[PDB]
C-alpha cells in the first residue's frame, strides 16, 4: 500500500476561490476512506481467524455427519 | 477524523 | 465489521460539489483519491475472501445449530 490511514489523516491539500471541492464534503469521504485503511490493516490476521474458525466448524460438521 | 479538525 | 464500506469504483465514481468560497483544488484531491484507488484494487482480493469467509461461517454456525 502506498497510504496509510495516518497519511490521509495528515495530507493537505491547497485552497481556492477558483470552483475547488467542498471541503467538508471531501474531508467526510476521507474520514470513511481512514476507516477503510484501518480494517485494510488488520485484514490479513481477519483472513487467518476466519479460516482457523472455517476449518474448526467443517471439522465439527463432519464428525456429527 | 478530519471533518471536525478546524473550527 | 471487518470488510470494506467503499470499493475501487466508488472512489472513482465520487463526484464533490464544487464551492466558489474557500475550496480543495480539484488537482490535488483527484490526484490523492488516484493513489487511494490503487490501494482498494491491491486489496479487493484479500477482501472478496473475507466476506465469503463471513458468509461461509456464519452458515456453518446455522448447521452446526441445526444438529
Amino acid at each position: 500500500l502506498k497510504l496509510s490511514a495516518k497519511d490521509i489523516y495528515e495530507k493537505d491539500f491547497e485552497k481556492t476561490m477558483a470552483r475547488g471541492y467542498r471541503r467538508e464534503e471531501v474531508d467526510a469521504f476521507l474520514d470513511d476512506i481512514i476507516a477503510d485503511y484501518q480494517k485494510m490493516a488488520d485484514m490479513n490476521n481477519e483472513v487467518v481467524k476466519l479460516s482457523e474458525e472455517n476449518h474448526k466448524l467443517k471439522k465439527e460438521l463432519e464428525e456429527l455427519r | 477524523n478530519r471533518l471536525f479538525r478546524k473550527r
